[PDB]
């Protein structure tokens, strides 16, 4: 008997063209599929509807396409969310399936000319509307100038149809404003729940003449290093040369937001072409805090602040360095990308990702699971090596330690981390598994990535397996879905997935495959992968000079980007970065803003065939009753 | 042999931020790409300009770039560290900074700074500062000025440079915010709150706002003030719903005869109807609301079976149709409704029929086929002003339908108002509370409640929260949902919360025998005070302000969904004003004045004291610095600036006993410089005393001589507070150290 | 509209008198005359509704199905004294369809008559220091300027700057809800009873101008709820029939005998 089941992302966003992806197993001839979304609980109003056929040609598989409008109807009424009800009719069979709706659909990133300002000075700043495609959209947004005690200041409202998603602004700061951290919010009238932010500085200020870089030794300090933290000061003029004058360096550790200044640390150095270096003996440090004892500064972390005078005394500069992570390990080990099920008797694959103190990938760190040293992988440039364990069929949780094991460092300083690994259940307890792997290198758009089918399952059904269906899941919507065909005795597969700018920044790539097992139940077995795709411009933009500049001379400036594309421009004195550079857009922010709004947020497979698809963020639901559990969370939990 | 003053252009435009434009590549793409040239003019400052280019595509979506710096730079040039803001009439230092970045040549450079009528300084319309220095190669020098703001707003600082033997030159003219001698200030005028409904009075509030004191305010100062039309939303007390999980039982597949086709079905319909109208099926599982819409419509296919000939309904087709199960039907399938497709044709047909043959001409309805299952009818299972309760019921189910077949029957708003008629011409005379609450709630439904029948009405409840009647409390229970369903038809929001909380306490979530018109009318009246009940104290406000320094009354409005938004109105003046405010609602009206007030205490060096003094010494003088720190400890690292006077250098040797000294450091680049050109110098202090002067003294003689001598200047902070400082100046002949000026009546003249 | 010398100074008997016109005024202008203009054209559509009903059960009776829908049992002499019977009844309720259709006739016209009189007696309560009131709102905004007044409750409007108007709600008038045409006359004698009397030609008073209009919404009034009463009666007058229309009607539909369906009838 045919079995009929549809896919579609576990939340849809109003006003975009979400992909819905429809197979009929085992079914012959060709079936006629009419989708149509209603609302929920009303099932009143058709917000959309699609039809398609299904044919042997596309292997009874085809994708529809549909974009649910923006209804008044949709409304935060009591805090409480709203659903729309997928169905689609297989011929005469009907499948369908509850599906939350995100009333947020797109992005505003918000650009100021500079990172602070002087009263009565114009703040002249951009909004950015996209949708979740990263694509420019046009909608109606409105901003709101907020006073640093709350207060909206200025509020306007606009539609960025008339331009390529680019709003510019301006306001003009008044000479009596209060000083702090104003801010600018702004959201889509459809979406008041979601307010994107950006922070802007009002100050009194003069632009300084010199940038000061308080630089560590070592990005942090080892508890047992009796040679104490080592800072090196350099201090440049904004227009590249090297600065001579005076510094004045003060040390003090930091816990939370509660910050301690050590007094005695208080040094007073010469700055010579350019740098100068000071030094934070052990001693100074641990009697700073009374000399409790040594393990107890662990995890506290320092700050370093500097003040630069020129000799001729006519300028001065302050800069910090905070956060450096006081550890008795160089190194930390996170499970962050490692999925956290494991298929009984196959291998389990562990992305450990180890990585600096502070944050930044390490790289060619050997590491390795204790009671199997003899196996040592080395990370990439990203930080990620990949470790294979085999596994016993056993149906217990599995408790897994990996020890950076480089050669320069003593035992007791090499890091450790240990987490648990569920098994994964199994339909009937048919002990059929499937398993993704990839080779995890430095993956970067334009290469080819070889994704192994790994299949484990009773000799007896093995012939029936005849393709396995797997989808791409990137930026929260199906990228792409296809089948890929294998043979009887085939028990593992290759599928050269060829990657393009699309994936960036990362694809969730679900698989799986069905069958009628024991006793002819209906057995769904499926295995999610989660990959890292090398963070850049899907398209491109680079700034050079077309040919020292004099001030007033005439300069050709050349742009190269995509085709077509609309370039909005800023040039900023490097000495307003002295005085503040956060808030400042960048293509990583953009990309963090796009993953921290992933829907699933899971690096691989779940408990069950249902986890593994409600985790990677998409619905599965068929005539045979085979479903995932409902979502009721925008937020995914914890 | 060197550039004239007038043929020096001046560098003037230094803005922080430029190139804010926009550009659309069009140009044919090669290999994918497009390439577009600029022709931009850089401006003068002399820095690093850090360029970030960010592109939109309809395809590529978004792109930030890499930030491209561009490095304007020269050989040659003077940079002005001006400070932000100056006083009105207070004596300031500014240090013109001249590079000379040129490999291995040494610049003999001339410098003076241009009169400006806004300053005075030792520049005058008929002969100018000049000053004659020399810069090492790869070195700095800094020549410092000594100004007095005349004049507020923005000013203009020119310096102007030359090169002797060589056609360089230079010039900067930066502005300075000079500043009234105060410093700012915020006051509250005043905070109000608008309640018109109870601080008002005929619903309107007027509310005055004097004008700001301002007594201290300095003369010729801008001054602002805020008003804020703060909304406060008022949250509304709501009961809490029914918990989804009591309510699984009630789920149940119809089936059965006639009659308990609708005892089975009914359940099912009313628990559906309340989970969609308090929206809980995240809960409850979306999921089992396709089997529930299922099985009603299984009940609804069950039950068009038993459909009479003539539209009626009865328990077995043969059996004579009943009155009361037609109109029961009625009411369940208009529940239906919105849940599935019932058709109209049914519905309509048996409303006609209750129409046309089963009502009295008086207006009342009459039952002859009682139902086969007595306990069905709830409440009406005992009767003794049964037309009554009839009436009402056939009269709240024609009233539920009309909605739906009042096209298709023009004879319904007849049978209703004659019902409603004969409903009113007897409620006085209704004993049991079960038929007062059901008639209630008819009459209700079409606006006839009032008077004498309200008062009857509410008077029956038996403590303000049920319409009990002695007997089976189920029956009390369809007789308060029928009361509390007619309260929120008359919008009595004041009568309801006591008896939904009665009806929530008696803790009834539907049930088997004997329950099918108790669980009915309770949930949908629940769902009914769900649906309507408000959450939220009504929030209407309109308010208004009578400025007159406004042409027009500026007013604005603010609604529940609109209240969180703080509305607020700027005003450049200080007056009195009258504010307006109507309707229901909420609002604290706040005002506050900012302004600059004169000094109170000492505005300038208040951490620090110098006593800076120069004397003969026994041409050479003695410069004397004693210094102390205002505060409960000695300062943990001060900077001592020093700028010489014009002429004259500090003796080598005491700087070098100085710098051999304990608590006092002298940078190694200072002692290495020539004994000329050492015009500014900086001491660096470990420690000053909090109890006592420090002092300190070293000899300065004249390396050449002018006709007229600049004040020299000190200047004492610590390292972190620059801003914290305290200065002062000195000059041999006239004794205070200020530039000569008749300040009268607070403005000051140069001379 | 305009002061005149009086008799005495208000009592507070009689600013209660002044509101309880005011108020009778002002519901009879919103509600009573709308109500009693719907009541009045229902007893027009009652009887119709009665004679559709006769046709339909004659069309039962005799028609497509006649031998089939349940009358079937009738026997040819049954089937003529129910034809009898709902002959008889037809033309008792005819006769009386002119009767009311006139009545409500009359009431449509009456309505709107008394609506303009009431309204015009209500008045405006207009700011009179720059635009003037009208009616008993005049009167009672103008009367009691300040010694001419004592006991008494004034508004508290922003809009007072110069006047005094009497605050009928703390009048502490019971809120009755007859509106009958007695009321109005009642009250109105009671005003005359307390009424001070304007002085031949000292205490100020008000002119009773406002009475033109007052006093001629009574006689509409009475004549509107007049329209009503002949609708009504004209309405007993078909129940007569009508209830015997129905009785045997549905004695048939019980199948019971033909002397039931007779007597019944009878």
């Amino acid at each position: 008997s045919p079995m009929y089941s549809i896919i579609t992302p576990n939340i849809l966003r109003l006003e975009s063209e979400e992909t819905m992806v429809l197979e009929a197993h085992d079914a012959q001839g060709d079936v006629p599929v009419t989708v149509t979304v209603h609302d929920f609980p009303g099932k009143k109003l058709v917000l959309s509807s699609e039809k398609t056929v299904l044919t042997p040609a596309t292997n009874h598989m085809g994708n529809v396409t549909f974009t649910i409008p923006a209804n008044r109807e949709f409304k935060s009424e009591k805090g409480r969310n709203k659903f729309v009800t997928v169905q689609a009719t297989f011929g005469t069979q009907v499948v369908e399936k509850v599906v939350l709706v995100s009333l947020q659909s797109g992005y505003l990133f918000i650009q100021t000319d500079k990172t602070i300002y002087t009263p009565g000075s114009t703040v002249l700043y951009r909004i950015f509307t996209v949708n979740h495609k990263l694509l420019p959209v046009g909608r109606t947004v409105m901003v709101n100038i907020e006073n640093p005690e709350g207060i909206p200041v200025k509020q306007d409202s606009l539609s960025s149809q008339n331009q390529l998603g680019v709003l510019p602004l301006s306001w003009d700061i008044p000479e009596l404003v209060n000083m702090g951290q104003w801010k600018i919010r702004a959201y889509y009238e459809n979406s008041p729940q979601q307010v994107f932010s950006t922070e802007f500085e009002v100050k009194e200020y003069v632009l300084p003449s010199f940038e000061v870089i308080v630089e560590p030794t070592e990005k942090f300090y080892y508890i047992y290093n009796e040679k104490g933290l080592e800072v090196t000061i350099t201090a440049r003029f904004l227009y590249g040369k090297k600065v001579e004058g005076t510094a004045f360096v003060i040390f003090g550790i930091q816990d939370g937001e509660q910050r301690i200044s050590l007094p005695e640390s208080l040094k007073r150095i010469p700055i010579e072409d350019g740098s100068g270096e000071v030094v934070l003996s052990r001693k100074v440090l641990l009697d700073g805090v009374q000399n409790p004892r040594a393990e107890d500064l662990v995890g506290k972390s320092l700050y370093v602040s500097a003040t630069v005078i020129l000799h001729s005394g006519s300028d001065m500069v302050q800069a910090e360095r905070s956060g450096i992570p006081i550890v008795t390990s160089p190194y930390q080990i996170h499970f962050t990308k490692t999925p956290k099920y494991f298929k009984p008797g196959m291998p389990f694959d562990l992305m450990v990702f180890v990585t600096n103190p502070d944050g930044s990938p390490a790289y060619r760190v050997p590491v390795a699971v204790q009671g199997e040293d003899t196996v040592q992988s080395l990370t990439q440039g990203d930080g990620v090596a990949k470790l294979s364990i085999n596994t016993h069929p056993s149906q217990k949780p599995l408790s897994i330690t990996v020890r950076t094991k480089k050669q320069e460092l003593s035992e007791a300083e090499q890091a450790t981390r240990t987490m648990q690994a569920l098994p994964y259940s199994t339909v009937g307890n048919s002990n059929n598994y499937l398993h993704l792997s990839v080779l995890r290198t430095e993956l970067r758009p334009g290469e080819t990535l070889n994704v192994n089918f790994l299949l484990r399952m009773d000799r007896a059904h093995e012939a029936k397996i005849r393709y396995y269906t797997y989808l791409i899941m990137n930026k929260g919507r199906l990228l792409k879905a296809g089948r890929q065909v294998r043979e009887p005795g085939q028990d593992l597969v290759v599928l050269p997935l060829s990657i393009t700018t699309d994936f960036i920044p990362s694809f969730r790539l679900v698989a799986y495959y069905t069958l009628i097992g024991a006793s002819g139940q209906r057995e769904v077995v499926a295995d999610s992968v989660w990959v890292d795709v090398k963070d850049s411009c899907v398209g491109s933009l680079v700034v050079k000079s077309g040919q020292q500049p004099v001030p007033g001379q005439q300069m050709t400036l050349k742009i190269e980007g995509d085709h077509g594309a609309r370039v909005v421009l800023v040039a900023v004195d490097k000495g307003v970065f002295v005085l503040n550079k956060k808030n400042k857009l960048t293509q990583s922010k953009i990309w963090d803003v796009v993953e921290k709004a992933d829907i699933g947020c899971t690096p691989g497979s779940g408990k069950d065939y249902a986890g593994v698809f409600s985790d990677a963020g998409l619905t599965f639901t068929s005539s045979s009753g085979q479903q995932t559990a409902q979502r009721a969370e925008l937020q995914c939990p914890q | 042999d060197i550039i004239a003053e007038e043929n020096i252009v001046s560098r003037s435009e230094f803005p922080e931020s430029w190139l804010w434009n926009v550009e659309d590549l069009k140009e044919p793409p090669k290999n994918g790409i497009s390439t577009k040239l600029m022709n931009i003019f850089l401006k003068d400052s002399i820095t690093t300009w850090e360029i970030l280019a960010v592109s939109m595509s309809d395809k590529k979506g978004i792109c930030v770039a890499d930030p491209f710096e561009v490095t304007v730079m020269q050989d040659f040039f003077i940079d002005l560290r001006l400070p932000y803001s100056v006083v009105r009439n207070e004596q300031v230092e500014i240090r013109a900074v001249l590079y000379n970045y040129r490999q291995n040549q040494e610049l003999k450079v001339r410098v003076e700074l241009l009169h400006n009528p806004a300053f005075c300084s030792l520049a005058t319309t008929k002969r100018r500062h000049q000053q004659t220095v020399t810069i090492p190669p790869k070195s700095s020098l800094s020549v410092p000025y000594v100004i007095v703001p005349l004049k507020t707003g923005l000013q203009e600082v020119e310096v102007k440079a030359a090169v002797y033997h060589h056609f360089i030159s230079d010039g900067v003219r930066k502005s300075l915010k000079v500043v009234p001698e105060g410093i700012r200030m915020n006051k509250t005028v005043a905070v109000r709150t608008l309640d018109p409904e109870r601080l008002g009075r005929e619903g309107v509030q007027k509310e005055d706002i004097p004008p700001a004191d301002l007594s201290d305010q300095v003369p010729d100062t801008e001054s602002e003030t805020r008003i804020l039309l703060q909304g406060t939303p008022v949250a509304q007390m709501t009961e809490d719903a029914v918990d989804a999980e009591r309510l699984k039982h009630l789920i149940v597949t119809p089936s059965g005869c006639g009659e308990q086709n609708m005892i089975g079905m009914t359940p099912t319909v009313i628990a559906v109807h309340y989970l969609d109208e308090t929206e809980q099926w995240e809960k409850f599982g979306l999921e089992k609301r396709q089997g529930a819409l299922e099985l009603i419509k299984k009940g609804y296919t069950q039950q068009l079976a038993f459909r009479q000939p003539s539209s009626a309904f009865a328990a077995f087709v043969k059996r004579a149709p009943s009155t009361w199960l037609t109109a029961y039907v009625v009411k369940v399938f208009s529940l239906a409704v919105n849940l599935i497709a019932i058709d109209s044709q049914v519905l309509c047909g048996a409303v006609k029929w209750l129409i046309l043959e089963k009502q009295k001409p008086d207006g009342v309805f009459q039952e002859d086929a009682p139902v086969i299952h007595q306990e069905m009818i709830g409440g009406l299972r005992n009767n003794n002003e049964k037309d009554m309760a009839l009436t009402a019921f056939v009269l709240i189910s024609l009233q539920e339908a009309k909605d739906i077949c009042e096209e298709q029957v023009n004879s319904l708003p007849g049978s209703i108002t004659k019902a409603g008629d004969f409903l009113e011409a007897n409620y006085m005379n209704l004993q049991r509370s079960y038929t007062v609450a059901i008639a209630g709630y008819a009459l209700a439904q079409m606006g006839r409640l009032k008077g004498p029948l309200l008062n009857k009405f509410l008077t029956t409840a038996k403590d303000k929260n049920r319409w009990e009647d002695p007997g089976k409390q189920l029956y009390n229970v369809e007789a308060t949902s029928y009361a509390l369903l007619a309260l929120l038809q008359l919008k009595d929001f004041d009568f309801v919360p006591p008896v939904v909380r009665w009806l929530n306490e008696q803790r009834y979530y539907g049930g088997g025998y004997g329950s099918t018109q108790a669980t009915f009318m309770v949930f949908q009246a629940l769902a009914q005070y769900q649906k309507d009940a408000p959450d939220h104290q009504e929030l209407n406000l309109d308010v208004s302000l009578q400025l007159p320094s406004r042409s027009s009354k500026i007013t604005h409005r603010i609604h529940w969904e609109s209240a969180s938004l703080l509305r607020s109105e700027e005003t450049k003046e200080n007056e009195g004003f009258t504010v307006t405010a109507e309707g229901k609602g909420q609002g604290t009206l706040s005002v506050v004045t900012m302004y600059h007030a004169k000094a109170k205490d000492q505005l300038t060096c208040n951490k620090f004291d110098l006593k800076v003094t120069i004397k003969p010494a026994p041409n050479t003088m003695i410069l004397e610095i004693c210094t102390r720190y205002r505060g409960d400890q000695d300062a943990t690292m001060s900077i001592l600036d020093i700028s010489m006077m014009t002429g004259f250098a500090p003796d080598t040797d005491d700087l070098k006993q100085l710098a051999n000294g304990v608590d006092r450091y002298i940078s190694k680049y200072e002692l290495d410089k020539a004994f000329s050109d050492r015009n500014t110098l900086i001491i660096y202090l470990d420690k000053v005393s909090h109890s006592e002067d420090d002092c300190l003294a070293f000899k300065v003689h004249q390396y050449f001589n002018v006709e007229l001598i600049q004040p020299g200047a000190v200047k004492v902070y610590a390292y972190y507070n620059l801003e914290e400082s305290c200065t002062r100046f000195y000059h041999p002949e006239k004794e205070d150290g200020k530039l000569n000026k008749l300040c009268r009546d607070e403005l000051c003249r140069c001379a | 509209d305009n002061r005149v010398p009086g008799d005495k100074n208000l009592t507070k008997e009689g600013a209660a008198a002044l509101c309880k016109m005011k108020h009778l005024a002002d519901k009879v202008a919103e509600k009573r005359s709308q109500e009693l203009k719907d009541r009045t054209q229902n007893f027009a559509g009652y009887i119709e509704f009665e004679l559709y009903r006769i046709d339909y059960w004659l069309e039962k009776l005799n028609g497509p199905k006649g031998r089939k829908d349940g009358y079937a049992k009738l026997s040819d002499s049954d089937i003529e004294k129910v034809k009898e019977i709902f002959d008889k009844a037809k033309d008792g309720i005819a006769k009386q369809l002119p009767e009311a259709k006139k009545a409500g006739e009359d009431a449509e016209k009456l309505h709107t008559e008394v609506k303009e009189a009431a309204a015009n007696a209500r008045g405006q309560d207009l700011d009179d220091h720059k635009q003037k009131s009208t009616g008993l709102y005049r009167v009672l905004n103008w009367y009691c300027i300040t010694p001419n007044c004592d006991g008494i409750q004034f508004r508290n409007h922003y809009l007072s700057v110069n006047r005094s108007a009497i605050d009928c709600s703390s009048t502490g008038y019971e809120e009755n809800y007859d509106w009958s045409a007695n009321a109005l006359q009642v009250a109105l004698n009671s005003w005359e009873n307390v009424k001070p009397k304007k002085l031949e030609s000292h205490p100020c008073t008000m002119t009773e101008e406002w009475q033109t209009h007052y006093k001629e919404t009574v006689k509409k009034l009475k004549e509107l709820e007049g329209a009503h009463e002949k609708g009504r009666r004209a309405h007993d007058a078909m129940l007569g029939y009508a209830n015997t229309a129905y009785a045997v009607n549905t004695k048939v539909e019980q199948e019971k005998p033909l002397a039931e369906v007779i007597a019944a009838a009878k």
